[PDB]
RNA sequence: AGCAUGUCCUCCGGGACGAUGGGUACUCUGUGGGGACCGCCGGUGUUAAAUCGGAGGAAGGUGCGGGCCACGGUAGGUCAGUAUGCCCCGAAUUUCCCGGGCUACACGCGGGCUACAAUGAAUGGGACAAUGGGUCCCUCCCCUGAAAAGGGCUGGUAAUCUCACAAACCCAUCCGUAGUUCGGAUCGAGGGCUGUAACUCGCCCUCGUGAAGCUGGAAUCCGUAGUAAUCGCGUUUCAAUAUAGC
């Protein structure tokens, strides 16, 4: 009975069908996801519990290869810096690339990298009854 | 032969230019057969006369509508009551006319008119903001 | 009349989705699996036949309301557009989409250019008005008092 | 005459409360007090 | 002619003879085709006497804030209700809901009346109306708490609350308010 | 290091560099300049001490290393340019 | 068939109305085929302002409701009508507008 | 709305067309008029002024909603719409741009916008509303993209034309059971048009993080019929931005 699924050290709704399990993962909502159950060929709607581990397996391997199954206008780290390209994260890696580049401007005195530091609001919105 | 009314009390907007004739009993209601009258839902609202009228009078009856717009519940009051006019229009009986004052008027004016022309000092007509 | 509202609309508009369906010239271009049905809604379609049965309802829809411009297509595709603590506007539909399906329309045939959108063509209206007559065959026995009595 | 406030309104010199609307460039003030001269009335 | 008149074309109000004597010359069986008969209350008060019931408790079922202005989603949950109500407990259903009506509805009520010189409440009788109208705001509180925050449709719950105001089950919210209601009048005969 | 390595990034072209930058910077720079930052680019590209003024301009390529002084309503302020702050705003770091 | 319309929407219509009976009769004076006297809607224009001058008031608006009455009528053409109609005494309520189709 | 045409159904009137010929047959029509005065009748009040159902009647007895609202005060606000007394400033408190600021925020408070069901996420269906804008500005159709949008080109001095789809809705239905597809504030890359300039300080768009939270005590608040409520709509603050006023 597979009550309960784990995909790539992060253990997923298995309970949960295709469509919707991997929102749960980071780097992955909603709209993106089901790219990933169309690069498979894997309809969403099926129980995931009652899919053998085969499937499971290609379903693995497609989501580890997302970006050849993703247009390029739905990718969240277009035009990254010295790398150029269009990437897609997954992981603790958006995090650590966040801060990274939080703490690197807020060493260069940028003002991103202040408001970044002292729990402001960096879109500029009024400050005046937010967060209280 | 053919009788055009459109005035049925007018419930906000109701343009219901009325074609009621006599025929071989074919009856068009509005370019929609009566077996699968297209808005269904509101149907119900709007055979209450003709419902009144018998299956003999409709059958023998012959009608047509041409519209031009009103809001959904209005046109499903105000077009009932223009072809309560049209069949009492018709050469009828008096009986007719006493079976559709007998229910809900249906004949007469809408007495709640379009609206009231709300006023500054608040939001709708008569309700106003909150004082503390 | 075989008109097509002697009929459901659903009917209809399923059984024009089917013949758009057995025709290879509509398909879904490329795109159909990363576009959404417009602006308006959250996610793309679930749906398995969303392309074949956008282009049959935009037939009807340019059968029953004229010639209809891109645009026009477009506010009538909008939606509740969510916002989050906006007062939701409703926007439009998709330029492109509707492009597309009115030029696959106009390639079948079914659709005819004019000065203020696309009139449906004659044979398109001559061909959904013999499936109407399919489809009020499966309701033919309805009422007998119809032919010439 | 496109800009903010930079056009003032008749009579009034002011950058600020012109009503612009109908080609009156006129300033509430000003407009509700010479409205009753120029044509206007408050019929409703 | 009156093509005998069943609600929502299925049941007719007129094979149905009240309980409560007094309620029957307020609550009205007079057959219509809809339950949208738009009513007039503004030319008189009690203008409701010759309107119809089920429409009454269609738009007493709007309680909630967004409910306002949904009077085809009340009929809607009227109609499953009905249905409901038909099936499980297999019985005319206005019948029933008359029933519930009678059996819900505050027979009596406490009122302020400064004799004696206390500010103490009276146990007084209540109108026909007015408690017809408690009745019916009770079904829709029931039905609306049931409904709230559930695995049961609004119609269920509407059904639920029927059948428990209907056949004197006592864990309807309806009865065990106007038992509380009548309780509160008894502690200020 | 934006697009490529830091080294080249110098001697890039205006419209490559400004497709490095986001569309913001694109329509700053695609719609003309006036003629304050002219006369910026013009100086940095002679080489003199320079006082900016200018708190919205977009760093240069070749822009970079030189020291750029803004108005930040108090008179000015000297602030250092880097690899990172290119194609930023100048006035980012004198509120 | 040839036809000359005229257009007016102004302020005060019982001139307008003066107007349109003074070319009836000038045309039933000559035969020329009249279109009737057609009441076009007449523009609402209309336009609020709040009556308080300073700070402190509550709600307080004087707004500007204004009529432009609008009349379509169409005639024939031909030139002494044509020189009738135009030496015609109109007040200055309303502006004259015509449009020679033939 | 019949008269007749331009294409299909053939079961046969016609369905579609009011562009038109035509007909303003019946209507919406906007300029002048009538209507419903507690008038008659049955109660009350006195036999007065005034008061209930009877009326087959559009409103029976302020038909229904609105503007104007006196003698005076409240030394209430208005030198910051306007003019003006005096004290003052008369090279600054005059006067023209540049940058910042009024958005800065331990923070108290006022009013608004969104939110937890089968009364809910996709897909269709039907035509739907008016007020009021637009010619120096909304936008017709065509092409391009996923979007915002770009080019071209059409209609409008506006019962022509366009912003213009209304949403809420409802249904073959699809849709699922739990405080989560019901529920979306922050922040990271990205593309936009508006402007002379977007970091402070904008909105549009697309993606990934989908959180806080789960009908809210004391206290209050608005409101009596097409009114509360609700769902969205133009317009004003015009370069955008309205969770706002109207
Ligand atoms: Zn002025």
């Amino acid at each position: 009975l597979r009550h309960l699924v784990r995909i790539m050290n992060t253990d997923l709704q298995g309970a949960k069908p295709v469509q919707y399990a991997l929102t749960g993962l980071p780097g992955v909502g909603r709209r993106t996801a089901k790219l990933i159950a169309k690069g498979a060929g894997v309809d969403p709607s099926a129980i995931l519990g009652y899919l053998p581990e085969e499937e499971v397996a290609k379903l693995d391997t497609a989501i580890g290869k997302f970006e050849d199954i993703v247009p390029s206008w739905m990718l969240n780290r277009q035009k990254d810096l010295a790398t150029g390209q269009d990437k897609h994260l997954l992981g603790t890696d958006i995090l650590l690339t966040f801060r990274e580049d939080i703490n690197n401007l807020k060493k260069v005195r940028a003002y991103r990298g202040l408001r970044h530091e002292r729990g402001l609001k960096v879109r500029g919105q009024r400050t005046k009854s937010t967060g209280r | 032969m053919v009788k055009v009314v459109n005035s049925s009390g007018k419930h906000k907007t109701a343009t219901a230019r009325a074609t009621v004739m006599k025929g071989t009993g074919k009856v068009r209601i509005n370019k929609i057969p009566l077996e699968l009258y297209t808005p269904e839902l509101a149907m119900m609202k709007i055979s209450e006369p003709l419902l009144i009228a018998g299956n003999d009078v409709v059958s023998g009856l012959d009608i047509n509508v041409d519209v031009r717009g009103g809001g959904i519940i209005g046109q499903a009051n105000a077009v009932r009551t223009a072809v309560a006019r049209g069949i009492v229009e018709w050469t009828n009986d008096t009986a007719i006319r006493d079976n559709f004052a007998a229910y809900d008027r249906n004949l007469l004016v809408s007495d709640s008119r379009q609206k009231e022309s709300k006023n500054f000092g608040g939001p709708g007509a008569r309700a106003k903001y909150q004082k503390s | 009349m075989t008109t097509v509202f002697d009929v459901p609309a659903t009917e209809m508009i399923e059984k024009l989705a089917g013949i758009l369906k057995e025709d290879d010239k509509i398909v879904p271009p490329e795109w159909a699996g990363n576009v959404k049905t417009g602006v308006h809604k959250e996610l793309p379609p679930t749906n398995d036949d969303w392309w074949y049965i956008r282009c049959a309802a935009v037939l009807r829809k340019i059968y029953t309301d004229g010639p209809i411009g891109i645009e026009r297509l477009r506010s009538v595709y909008g939606g509740k557009k969510d916002n989050g603590s906006k007062p939701f506007h409703k926007a439009k539909g998709s330029g492109s989409v509707a492009r597309k399906t009115v030029q696959q329309l106009e390639a079948a045939g079914f659709l005819q250019k004019v000065k203020d959108g696309r009139t449906v063509s004659a044979k398109g209206r001559s061909m959904m008005d013999n499936a109407a007559h399919e489809l009020k065959l499966e309701l033919l026995e309805k009422i007998p008092e119809l032919a010439k009595y | 005459k496109s800009g903010r406030g930079v056009n003032e309104c008749k009579r009034c010199g002011r950058k600020q409360g012109l009503v612009r609307k109908y080609d009156i460039y006129l300033c509430r003030h000003c407009f509700r007090e010479i409205a009753h001269e120029m044509g206007f009335e408050k019929y409703s | 002619m009156i093509f005998l008149y069943k609600i929502f074309g299925k049941w007719d109000p007129t094979e149905v003879e009240v309980k409560d004597l007094g309620i029957k010359r307020y609550v009205s069986l007079t057959p219509v085709i809809v339950p949208h008969s738009s009513g007039k209350h503004a030319r008189q008060q009690f203008n409701k006497s010759e309107i119809s019931i089920v429409e009454r408790l269609a738009n007493n079922l709007m309680r909630t804030e967004t409910n306002t202005g949904k009077k085809q989603v009340t009929l809607r949950a009227v109609e499953e209700a009905f249905d409901i109500v038909n099936k499980k407990t297999k019985q005319n259903p206005i019948q029933v809901l008359v029933d519930a009506i009678a059996n819900a509805g505050p027979r009596e009520e406490v009122v302020r009346l400064k004799y004696g010189g206390i500010s103490v409440p009276k146990a007084v009788d209540t109108a026909p109306q007015r408690r017809v109208d408690t009745a019916l705001r009770y079904i829709s509180m029931g039905t609306n708490a049931a409904a709230f925050k559930s695995k049961r449709s609004v119609a269920e719950c509407l059904a639920t609350e029927l059948i428990g105001a209907a056949n004197r089950d006592t864990k309807s919210f309806s009865i065990n308010r106007k038992d509380a209601k009548e309780r509160v009048a008894k502690a200020a005969r | 290091y934006r697009g490529k390595t830091v080294s080249e990034l110098q001697e890039l072209s205006l419209e490559e560099f400004a497709e490095l930058l986001p569309s913001r910077e694109r329509r700053s720079l695609k719609r003309g300049f006036t003629d304050g930052q002219k006369k910026v680019l013009h100086e940095f590209k002679e080489g003199k001490k320079i006082r900016t003024h200018h708190r919205d301009m977009i760093i240069l390529p070749e822009m970079i290393g030189k020291t750029i002084e803004i108005h930040n309503g108090k008179g000015f302020v000297s602030v250092d340019l880097q690899p990172e702050m290119v194609g930023h705003r100048f006035g980012e770091f004198a509120p | 068939m040839q036809k000359a319309r005229i257009r007016l929407s102004g302020i005060s219509p019982k001139d307008l109305d003066g107007v349109c009976n003074q070319v009836k009769s000038i045309a039933e004076r000559t035969g020329v085929n009249i279109s009737g006297p057609v009441p076009l809607p007449t523009k609402k224009l209309v336009v609020p302002t709040r009556k308080s001058p300073s700070g402190d008031g509550t709600a307080t608006w004087d707004h500007w409701e204004m009529r432009v009455h609008k009349r379509l009528i169409d005639i024939a053409a031909d030139e002494r009508a044509l020189r009738q109609l135009m030496r015609i005494q109109v007040p200055k309520d309303i502006n004259i507008e015509i449009v020679l189709e033939g």
